Formats: C-alpha cells, structure tokens, sequence
C-alpha cells in the first residue's frame, strides 16, 4: 500500500498461515410407505351364468 | 541560483517534508494542448542585506 501521510509512504506485508479442523455428525431416519395396484387380462377377463 | 553551467532543483520531492502533489483535470489537460501555457508568478520574496 501507498498513501500521503506527512509526505509520501509505503509498506510492504507477506503473511501466511495454517489451519486443521476435524469434526463429527450422526444422523437418523425414520419412514413409512403405503402402495395399492390392479391387474387384469384382456382377453378370458370376464365368466358368466 | 544554480550556477553557470548546473542541474536543476527539485519540487515536492518525496520525502518526510513536502507537500500535496498538483492535479489536472481533463480540460486544463486539452488548454495545454491548444495554445495557451504556464505562467509562474513570484507574489513576494524575502531576503537579508
């Protein structure tokens, strides 16, 4: 950076720097279902008297 | 001021003591492109005999 304070100035900055981390979770579940259906034949579907 | 035959001197050099650079807009830019140009002007001096 470089700026006008007092006269003209400057600075010059490097950085560096390291992170961890580690970390836990438990998850759970719960469900229902329900299913209905139909079948048939075309053809021989249908008896009489 | 600088003899016979010498360097110039310096204005607003960078350094703990100065001042404020000058600046120029756009048109006071394109007047110095047309004809018309800088006067310097000595309001008062002061001096020791």
């Amino acid at each position: 950076n470089v700026g006008y304070q007092n006269g003209f100035t400057a600075n010059v900055t490097t950085n560096y720097s390291h992170t961890t981390d580690n970390s836990t979770a438990v998850q759970d579940s719960n469900g229902e279902s329900w299913n209905t259906g139909l079948s048939i034949n075309k053809g021989e579907s249908a008896y009489i008297n | 001021y600088p003899k016979k035959g010498l360097s110039p001197l310096a204005l607003n050099t960078m350094d703990q003591f100065s001042s404020r650079l000058i600046p120029i807009n756009y048109d006071q830019l394109k007047k110095l492109d047309a004809g018309k140009q800088i006067k310097l002007e000595t309001t008062q001096v002061s001096g020791n005999f």
